[PDB]
């Protein structure tokens, strides 16, 4: 389970949790949301030039 | 892959075809859309159908042209009148698939329509 925008602190924090997730065999992604903060995803080995 | 898009001929000015961005199946949609592009030219739109009714048309293409779904087949109906050299093209069928939110039309399946005397 990864929440968006987590907020450790009570009063609030605002920090992204996007880690960089392996892909192996292929994923099953479920998304759930109500105002679009899903935009896409990045594919790849490396992930540089 | 999914949806397969096909329809149309050759015609000369002064006809009308009624072009169909045939389906395959029920497909969910929120705005159907007609496109056309000729060679040397960027791709222009013609014609919208949204899922409540809204019918946009273009500059070019008002008192010529009519749009018609019919949920019982699942296709729109694509009927255009007083055909002019102008309008042959590489039309294709923007689809609003949501997608993200919405995107990922399905015009690169599209169909070849020449208006022509000869
Ligand atoms: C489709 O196939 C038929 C029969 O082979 C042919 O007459 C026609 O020109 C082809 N193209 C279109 C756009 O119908």
């Amino acid at each position: 389970w990864f929440h968006a925008i987590h907020v450790s602190g009570t009063n609030g924090t605002k920090r992204f949790d996007n880690p960089v997730l392996p892909f192996n065999d292929g994923v099953y992604f479920a998304s759930t949301e109500k105002s679009n903060i899903i935009r896409g995803w990045i594919f790849g080995t490396t992930l540089d030039s | 892959v999914q949806l397969q898009e096909s329809g149309g001929g050759l015609v000369q000015p002064g006809g009308s075809l009624r072009l169909s961005c045939v389906a395959s199946g029920s497909v969910t949609f929120n705005s159907m859309g007609w496109y056309r592009q000729a060679p040397g030219k960027q791709r222009e739109l013609v014609a919208q159908i949204t899922a409540g009714g809204d019918t946009h048309y273009a500059d070019s293409v008002k008192g010529r042209f009519t749009i018609s779904e019919h949920r019982g087949k699942n296709a729109v109906y694509l009927e255009m009148h007083s055909l002019k050299p102008e309008d042959t093209a590489v039309y294709y069928c923007h689809l609003q698939v949501p997608f993200l939110g919405g995107g990922y039309d399905y015009w690169g399946q599209g169909t070849q329509v020449t208006v022509s005397s000869g």
